[PDB]
């Protein structure tokens, strides 16, 4: 426990010293990015020692080291939960973050604010680890909002761009709408259980958890960009490619899923919440994969893939498979972050060109980028025995051998087929065919920083799924008896997706001219959800600011009060100055004094 | 991306024009008016601008494009936008 | 003492004067010194006032 | 129309004092005013004040209450008494109406 | 309290007898020492308050307000000495005298043990504030802003005076300690309804309660920076402090008399936040932001729960430092472009990189980013208001969404985008301006390390 | 619209070709249809009835609106492109160099010597530039935003500073 | 140990002996040995030096014991002098009872972690003791309000006592 507890904290403390040196300014900006990259690589190693201890003897502990604040009977402490989920996610996050920073040392080389960029990348990782290791909801909330603000500052990296400011604020808007559920959960848990600490929430095991769990589901919808609060994630492609790589793999977008995994002791006894999350995930995975079929911007295609994958994780939550959903978080982290780095390699070589229509012929011109992009696409589609197979293949078998919504299941299988279609789309248009880029050829991918960073993620995309699946302890009864046609479903539909996508892709070479179907436009324009909502909702709200209120106003207006005093003043003072009239009024005052008020009686 | 030069821009501007079948690569010179000397019409001038746009990877607005009537004017326009002073 | 820097004692002196006045006011409020049910006690060999 | 001074053009302290700290037009006063702000503001109030707050003695007896609570829990569990009894006041000392 | 009252008065001779060029140095140096000694007020006990004498006492509710009040005086002198640089020397000393007299009344207001003593000092703050606005304001509308401020306050205070004197007649005392033991329940009757309204409507105006808030944007837009700092940071808190003390003797009638005022605050906070999205004046945006933030404090005080008073206490301190910082940040721009229009000067992060960091930090505290005390206070009110009625979580949740929208919109409008071409007088930030913002943000963030000292007496 | 009929047709032609290029993607395919589209414009190139030509244009615009790509290709640095305004946060105005501290100006003794010459040239030319505009602007004010060239030798074109000294497109 | 184990009990720790079934060396064994030598030994030496400085200077501090005083039930109405001492006493008890609920909640939370997947069956006494303590605390203090006092506490109790009297009189 001494080595386990001590080393699991230095990992977190090590990530902060680069922050302290910049803020304390006792560092050396000669090569700050290398310093930040070195810190991750060491923090990854120190985080492996606790992980091996967990793998060996199942060791888990909680560290409550600092008493921050007591609120009558609610005591809050800095409390770190080093358990199954924390010990497995931290090394995966640090390993992928190690590659992204090495890639960032090349991609952002000419950025004058490179030092600030790496400072923000590190803070972005620090908050994700606060979120992952938090043992109570208040400390978890610190991480919840920490990643939100760091997304804002990194999506809007190029702050001269108006669209980058629109996209950065849109991430805040959607994620903050999700936080209404998060605050709802904390309110319910404090009121009904007297705690924000997870140990007490699970021990009391509330039976009536519909309200707190809907709060967490609504929180997860925004953070993980599920249908309804989804548009911001594609818009987050405004930020530099390293931001997209780190945003979409081992930080912000899986916090929503990770939050629902933390609370599986509650959701596993609540069938109502399981149905809601299954259907929410099922629509998300279909809708965003359908959008990816007709996107031409390479980052947006990969971005919509992440939304599709996050829906699949939410489906896994729905079918009551919290640990499969977690394993998919870890495996998806490798090849998704690699695809975004492979795309960055192409964008950099084609002079900031992102549209796939102006690529092509890169298969031989960029050999190493091409290899990683095929491995990544095969891993994503669930090729047998690559990193993505060890989670996606299991999830599909669990879904279709479960008591579940039939529509949710079907939509998850169709979306799986769509995954092959838009993976073929990137490969076919980026790499195959004849070149379609401008004439001045500047294709170069021989930087060791680019090669090493992708090389390490390539190795993870191959074996990481195998390595993790064979080392984690079993916590369920995996359903391994089913008809052949249920066992092989994921493989078959994925294969049909490749065939069907290949035929359509080859269909574009013909000398035919076609009008867009309503279906094509609907997918291309993202279902019109951003087009409608992002004009209507802002317009209703920005333009948002009877006779009864007329009385309550005209009567109480300062103008009304101040203008009646002006009438009374004029009546009092507009006199003729005549002795005759003043004394005539003295007569009237005396008469009414006696006759009417009896002041003499 | 590697930097441009005035002679490099002029070399590529003519290079594109030399691969256009409506222009005689012998009569071509940096000062040939596309209308008076080369005999082209308004519609061909539009396609020339699109070819230069595809060559250098940036758009020339229609308000500016219609005034570029000789190869030298195109060369001058590109250098101004790319801050080429050689 | 310098005619330059004699005004810098007005506020520090005000604090000392105010502090002293605060202590004196406590003398007017000794009705229950060593008489509350919570705190009364016998006096030490040399003690004469539990507080002052 | 009527006699009036025109508005004077706005002035820039850096114009005649590139080292200006923004406190005064007099460089000697400008540096002094900076030092009193930084010294007393940061060195004294914020640094010493934060240290003073960190070491306040058992602010609102939060530590004493825990120590006392431990003493009572130890006593009542050893002697078999309830850790906490619902009636806050001894019912023998109360006289209900009617 | 004489260890603070007398030193504060000594700031007057010090300023008047200081050499001509040293008025700002001497007053700032010695007002900081007084702020340093104010930390001795934190000798708080679990059960008893700190009762110095028959006139003044301090508990956990007045101590943080007292420390905030004395910290603000040196900050207002730094903020003031620039735009007064061409002022006549004597008029400089009178301006500083008005600020000193305001601190003097304020520290006595927060410590007065007698409510009628509280009222006199509570109502005495009007004079220095009114004089500051109307004499040293820069626009025509400063005269109307003075009258609205004056007559909104007196409209509520005069009923309050009658109610307090009535209460002393029937109870025999207005000493706050005595009223804790001799308080009797308030029963339903039209007479007690109007006693309730008189006791509260003076404080609701200063908060301000939505509906009675229209004097506040006027005063802010027309006040000098120092007038805006004290008004936002401390003077608004007088209403909250008065309501936290007076509600002791209004139970149980507050159970049903609170309803209209909770409705105004719950709905008012959503509307004022939305208004902030369409404000064209920067100072007016921050003013409407205070109305939205202070509506939480009214709701918290009125529902009367241990968690709601801790939340309300934290909100008042946190909002005090944040709102003061935002006003100073907008003033630094105004001293350059001499306009309050938010859209006039854009893309300032390019030209003033460090001042753009202060803007970011101030905005994050305004939207209450965890674990800032702005969130801690806001969260505690939400937790308790949810218990009061679950449906309020919707209004509370919506307000957080809108609060984020206009806080970052103000950050994006002025700091990001392209800079305004024709504005070419954006000189580099002065050391004075940078130090002023750091003195707001550093103490605000330090209190996260030890928030118990701003959670009030129910902690 | 300020545009003549001749200008309107050309803008449609360029717009139509670009959206056609988005549909085709492959260059050989695009070439085939681009020539067919050019044929359609060449067919009515000599129409002389401006009521028929105007009708032909309006119908063409309606056809383009029905056939436009919902997501047309945009050059990365064009309005709406993925790099539009990406560098505006690095463009600092030149007047900011006046506020540099002496120690900052001492690191570039030769750049700041050249800078003074340009400032001198700006100061000396301004009065002539103002005069040239006054004596060329028709009574009532200008009717267009077009500015004149310099006429005499040693005269700079009126209103030149913010054009000549504007930031580079890659300022950092 | 350093706290009272009775207030914070912990069941005896049973750790199985290593029984390796692999020729390979356990990485954790070597890392433990390195951690002990590199980290534990120098950290212990520094501590022992510090504890030697403390020994040369041993001074004491005490836990304040408050004498009991008459409750609010024994104070004559409007007698502030007696009411004030009963109010201060009630507030100290209130703050102490908040800490008793925190001690029991801490026992409950520690149990849930310690037992692991078996916590539902193995933490029944901690759960039961938490349920009973929360009941008592609620009966004492819940719903008093922000301006709570011993008076309001007493009035709440009397109302509860009258209800329970009618409960017995009814059956
Ligand atoms: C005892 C009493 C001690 C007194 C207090 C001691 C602390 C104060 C020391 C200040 C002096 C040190 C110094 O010189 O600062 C240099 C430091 C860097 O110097 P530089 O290289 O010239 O950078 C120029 C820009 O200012 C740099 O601007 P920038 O934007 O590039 O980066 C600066 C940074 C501002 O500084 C920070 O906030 C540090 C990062 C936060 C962690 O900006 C941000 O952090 C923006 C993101 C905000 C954080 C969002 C994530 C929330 C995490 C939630 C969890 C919180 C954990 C609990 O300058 C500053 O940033 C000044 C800020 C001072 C406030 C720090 C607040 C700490 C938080
Ligand atoms: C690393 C990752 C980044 C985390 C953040 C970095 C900082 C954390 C490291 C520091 C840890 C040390 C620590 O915090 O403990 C010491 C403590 C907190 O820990 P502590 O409470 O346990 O104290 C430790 C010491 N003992 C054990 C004796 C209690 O810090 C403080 O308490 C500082 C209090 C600051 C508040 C006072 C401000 C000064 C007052 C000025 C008054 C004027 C301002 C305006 C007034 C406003 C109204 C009040
Ligand atoms: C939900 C919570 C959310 C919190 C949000 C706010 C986060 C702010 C940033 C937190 C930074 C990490 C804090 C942990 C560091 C320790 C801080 C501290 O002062 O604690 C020391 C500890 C305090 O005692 P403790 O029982 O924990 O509770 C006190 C009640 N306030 O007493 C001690 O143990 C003394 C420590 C001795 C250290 C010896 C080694 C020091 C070596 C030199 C260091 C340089
Ligand atoms: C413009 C003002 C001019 C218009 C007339 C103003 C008065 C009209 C409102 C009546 C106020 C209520 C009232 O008068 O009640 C009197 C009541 C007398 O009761 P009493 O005899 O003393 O006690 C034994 C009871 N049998 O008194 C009492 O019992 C308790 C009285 C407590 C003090 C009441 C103060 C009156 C408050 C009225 C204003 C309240 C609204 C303030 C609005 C502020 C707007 C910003
Ligand atoms: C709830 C009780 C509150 C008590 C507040 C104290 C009452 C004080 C009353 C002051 C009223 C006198 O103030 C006077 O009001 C009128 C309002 O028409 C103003 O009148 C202003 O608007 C009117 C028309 O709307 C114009 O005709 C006039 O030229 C213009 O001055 C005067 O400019 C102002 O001098
Ligand atoms: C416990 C409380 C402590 C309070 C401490 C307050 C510190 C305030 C620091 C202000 C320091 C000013 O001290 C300063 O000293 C010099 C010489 O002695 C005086 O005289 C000076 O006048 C001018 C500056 O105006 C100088 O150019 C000149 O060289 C010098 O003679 C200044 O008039 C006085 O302003
Ligand atoms: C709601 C609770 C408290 C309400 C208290 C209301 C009492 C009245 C307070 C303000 C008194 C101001 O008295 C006077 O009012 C009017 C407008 O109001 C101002 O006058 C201003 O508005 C009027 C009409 O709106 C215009 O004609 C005039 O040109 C303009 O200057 C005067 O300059 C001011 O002197
Ligand atoms: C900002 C605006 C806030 C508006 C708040 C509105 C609150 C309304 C409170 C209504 C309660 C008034 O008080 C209520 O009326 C009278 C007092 O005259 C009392 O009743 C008394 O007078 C009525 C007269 O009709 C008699 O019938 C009755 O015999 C007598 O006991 C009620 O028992 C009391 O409950």
């Amino acid at each position: 426990m001494n080595m386990f507890s001590s080393l699991s904290l230095v990992t977190l403390l090590l990530l902060t010293m680069p922050i302290m040196m910049m803020s304390f300014n006792t560092y050396k900006p000669s090569n700050y990015p290398l310093y930040v990259k070195t810190a991750i690589s060491y923090a990854f190693i120190t985080s492996m020692i606790p992980t091996m201890m967990f793998i060996h003897s199942g060791q888990e502990l909680i560290i409550s080291n600092w008493h921050w604040l007591t609120i009558q009977t609610l005591k809050l402490s800095l409390s770190f939960k080093m358990d199954y989920f924390s010990m497995m996610f931290i090394p995966v996050a640090l390993f992928v973050t190690w590659s992204i920073m090495e890639f960032s040392m090349w991609y952002m080389y000419s950025d004058p604010n490179i030092n600030k960029f790496f400072k923000y990348l590190l803070l972005f990782l620090i908050t994700m680890l606060i979120l992952v290791t938090a043992n109570n909801l208040f400390q978890l909330f610190i991480g919840w909002e920490g990643v939100g603000i760091m997304s804002f500052l990194l999506i809007g990296w190029w702050y001269g761009r108006a669209d980058a400011n629109t996209a950065a604020l849109q991430a805040i808007l959607y994620n903050r709408i999700g936080d209404i559920g998060f605050i709802l959960a904390m309110a319910w848990f404090l009121t009904n259980l007297n705690t924000w600490d997870l140990q007490q929430i699970f021990m009391l095991n509330p039976s009536d958890s519909n309200m707190p769990l809907i709060g967490l589901a609504l929180a997860a919808t925004g953070k993980s960009a599920q249908f309804g609060l989804h548009p911001w994630l594609p818009s987050a492609m405004e930020g530099p490619t390293p931001v997209s790589a780190l945003l979409h793999s081992s930080t912000m977008v899986v916090a929503g899923i990770f939050l629902l995994i933390r609370f599986y002791p509650l959701t596993e006894n609540n069938k109502y919440i399981q149905s809601i999350t299954l259907c929410l995930g099922a629509i998300t995975t279909l809708f965003t994969a359908m959008c990816a079929l007709t996107q031409n911007d390479i980052k947006k295609i990969i971005a919509f893939s992440t939304s599709s994958q996050l829906g699949l994780m939410m489906v896994t939550i729905g079918i009551n498979q919290p640990y499969l959903a977690f394993l998919h978080i870890c495996t998806h982290a490798f090849f998704k972050a690699m695809l975004f780095m492979c795309s960055g390699s192409i964008i950099h070589s084609l002079n900031d060109e992102q549209d796939i229509r102006k690529m092509g012929g890169l298969f031989k011109a960029m050999p190493f980028t091409t290899t990683a992009l095929i491995v990544g696409s095969l891993a994503l589609t669930g090729m047998p025995f690559l990193t993505g197979f060890y989670s996606k293949d299991l999830i599909i078998e669990a879904a279709n051998t479960s008591y579940t919504n039939a529509w949710a299941l079907l939509m998850t299988l169709i979306a799986t087929s769509f995954t092959a279609i838009y993976s073929t789309r990137i490969i076919f248009f980026a790499l195959l065919g004849q070149p379609r880029f401008p004439t001045l050829v500047n294709i170069n991918e021989n930087n060791p920083l680019l090669i090493n960073s992708i090389k390490r993620l390539l190795i993870g995309s191959l074996f990481a799924g195998y390595i993790i699946s064979n080392n984690i302890p079993p916590t369920t009864i995996p359903q391994m008896t089913m008809p052949y046609y249920l066992k092989t479903t994921a493989l078959i539909v994925t294969i049909l997706g490749f065939i069907l996508a290949l035929e359509i892709s080859n269909m574009t070479k013909n000398l035919k001219y076609h009008y867009p179907s309503n279906a094509f436009k609907f997918s291309t324009l993202l279902g019109y959800f951003p087009t409608i909502m992002h004009r209507l909702a802002p317009y209703m709200n920005l333009s948002m600011s009877s006779l009864l209120d007329l009385i309550w106003l005209e009567a109480i207006l300062p103008k009304t009060i101040s203008l009646a005093q002006m009438k009374a003043s004029t009546l009092v003072t507009n006199q003729k100055g005549l002795i005759k009239l003043y004394f005539l009024s003295f007569l009237i005052t005396i008469l009414i004094s006696m006759i009417l008020f009896n002041f003499h009686e | 991306a590697p930097p441009l030069t005035l002679e490099g821009i002029k070399d590529r501007v003519l290079y594109v024009l030399k691969l256009y079948d409506k222009i005689d690569p012998e009569k071509l010179s940096v000062n040939s008016h596309f209308m008076k000397d080369l005999g082209l019409d308004s519609l061909d001038q539009v396609e020339i601008i699109m070819a230069m746009e595809d060559e250098f990877g940036f758009e020339i607005p229609d308000i500016d494009a219609e005034k570029l009537m000789c190869p030298q004017e195109i060369v001058d326009y590109i250098a101004d936008k790319k801050d080429v002073y050689e | 003492v310098v005619r330059d820097h004699w005004v810098h004692v007005l506020v520090p002196m005000g604090f000392v004067f105010g502090y002293y006045l605060d202590r004196k006011n406590d003398e007017k409020l000794t009705a229950f010194r060593n008489k509350s049910l919570l705190y009364k006690r016998e006096l030490k060999p040399n003690e004469e006032v539990t507080w002052k | 129309r009527w006699q009036e001074d025109p508005e004077p053009e706005d002035e820039n302290l850096y114009e005649k004092n590139p080292d200006s700290h923004g406190y005064d037009k007099d460089p000697a006063v400008d540096i002094w005013n900076m030092r009193v702000v930084f010294f007393f503001g940061f060195s004294i109030v914020l640094v010493l004040g934060s240290t003073f707050v960190a070491y306040l003695p058992d602010y609102r007896m939060q530590e004493w209450a825990r120590r006392e609570a431990e003493r009572l829990v130890k006593y009542r569990e050893a002697h078999g008494l309830p850790i906490m009894e619902s009636n806050c006041f001894d019912p023998s000392k109360i006289q209900l109406p009617e | 309290m004489l260890k603070y009252i007398i030193p504060t008065i000594m700031l007057m001779p010090l300023t008047w007898l200081s050499k001509n060029n040293m008025i700002w140095v001497n007053s700032t140096a010695h007002s900081l020492l007084i702020s340093f000694t104010s930390l001795l007020l934190m000798n708080q006990f679990g059960d008893n308050s700190l009762n110095f004498s028959l006139l003044f006492f301090s508990d956990s509710l007045s101590t943080p307000l007292l420390i905030l009040t004395m910290w603000l005086l040196p900050l207002m002198l730094m903020a003031s000495q620039h735009h007064l640089s061409k002022e006549n020397l004597t008029r400089k000393k009178l301006f500083i005298t008005m600020l000193i007299s305001l601190q003097l009344f304020l520290i006595m207001t927060f410590t007065a043990m007698e409510l009628i003593l509280f009222y006199i000092l509570f109502e005495a703050t009007l004079v220095p504030t009114l004089i500051i606005i109307t004499r040293w304001g820069n626009q025509t509308e400063r005269l109307n802003a003075g009258l609205y401020f004056l007559f909104y306050t007196l409209a509520g205070s005069l009923p309050l005076l009658v109610a307090l004197i009535y209460i002393q007649n029937t109870v025999g005392s207005l000493n706050f300690l005595m009223l804790q033991y001799w308080v009797q329940p308030v029963h339903n009757s039209w007479s007690n309804v109007f006693m309730w309204l008189a006791c509260m409507m003076a404080f609701m105006v200063k908060m301000p309660l939505y509906g009675l808030h229209l004097w506040l944007p006027k005063a802010h837009v027309e006040a000098p920076i120092a007038g805006s700092m004290v008004l936002a940071a401390v003077l608004l808190k007088l209403g909250g402090y008065g309501m936290l003390r007076i509600t002791l003797i209004l139970n149980p009638m507050t159970d049903f008399m609170a309803y209209p005022f909770i409705m105004l605050s719950l709905w008012g906070m959503i509307m004022t936040s939305s208004i902030c999205l369409r404000q064209t004046d920067l100072k007016s945006l921050i003013a409407y932001s205070s109305v939205s933030h202070m509506a939480l404090v009214i709701v918290a005080i009125l529902i009367q729960t241990p968690w709601s008073y801790m939340g309300a206490t934290a909100l008042m301190i946190a909002h005090g430092l944040t709102s003061s910082m935002l006003f100073c940040l907008a003033n630094s721009n105004y001293e350059r472009i001499h306009s309050r229009t938010m859209i006039l000067a854009r893309g300032l992060q390019t030209l003033l990189p460090l001042m753009a960091t202060w803007w970011l930090l101030a905005s994050l505290t305004n939207l209450a980013l965890p674990p800032t005390i702005n969130l801690i206070g806001e969260l505690f009110v939400v937790m308790s208001t949810f218990s009061w009625s679950n449906i309020t979580i919707i209004l509370m949740g919506v307000n957080m969404v809108i609060t984020a929208l206009y806080s970052l919109y103000m950050l994006i409008m002025t700091q990001r985008g392209k800079y305004t071409y024709h504005i070419n007088n954006i000189s580099p930030s002065f050391t004075r301006e940078n130090a002023l913002m750091s003195l707001h943000i550093l103490p605000l963030l330090l209190l996260t390390l030890n928030p118990k000292i701003i959670l009030g007496p129910l902690y | 619209a300020y545009l003549t009929h001749q200008q309107k047709v050309l803008r449609l032609y360029k717009r139509a070709l670009r959206h056609l290029e988005s549909w085709c993607i492959h260059r050989d395919k695009y070439r085939y249809f681009a020539c067919l589209l050019r044929a359609r414009f060449d067919e009515h190139k000599n129409e002389k009835d401006m009521v028929k030509a105007t009708q032909l244009l309006r119908e063409a615009e309606e056809e383009f609106w029905h056939g436009q790509h919902p997501q047309p290709y945009i050059f990365p640095e064009s309005p709406g492109g993925t790099s539009y305004e990406r560098y505006e946060c690095y463009k600092v105005p030149e007047w900011c160099l006046d506020d540099w501290h002496p120690s900052e100006k001492a690191m570039y003794p030769d750049y700041f010597a050249k800078r003074e010459q340009w400032k001198k040239l700006r100061r000396e030319s301004w009065e002539r530039e103002v005069k040239q505009l006054q004596e060329e602007t028709p009574v009532g004010g200008p009717r267009t935003e077009a500015l004149p060239p310099a006429r005499k030798q040693g005269d700079l074109p009126p209103l030149w500073w913010h054009i000549v000294t504007r930031p580079r497109e890659r300022p950092m | 140990d350093s706290w009272d184990k009775d207030v914070y009990p912990e069941p005896p720790r049973r750790t199985p002996a290593p029984s390796p079934q692999t020729s390979l060396p356990n990485p954790i064994t070597y890392l433990t040995k390195a951690f002990d030598l590199l980290v534990d030994r120098p950290v212990t030496l520094v501590r022992e030096f510090i504890e030697r400085q403390h020994a040369k200077n041993k001074y004491y501090y005490y836990h304040r014991e408050f004498r009991r005083v008459p409750d609010i039930t024994e104070c004559q109405e409007k007698d502030v002098l007696c009411m004030f001492e009963a109010e201060m006493q009630w507030r100290r008890d209130y703050k102490v009872d908040q800490e008793i609920v925190n001690i029991i909640q801490e026992r409950l939370k520690a149990c849930q972690q310690r037992e692991g997947e078996s916590h539902r069956q193995n933490c029944a006494k901690e759960l039961e003791q938490f349920t009973q303590v929360v009941k008592a605390y609620q009966d004492r203090y819940h719903d008093l309000g922000a301006h709570y006092s011993a008076r309001k506490c007493l009035a709440k109790q009397k109302q509860r006592m009258l209800a329970e009297r009618k409960a017995a009189k009814e059956a």
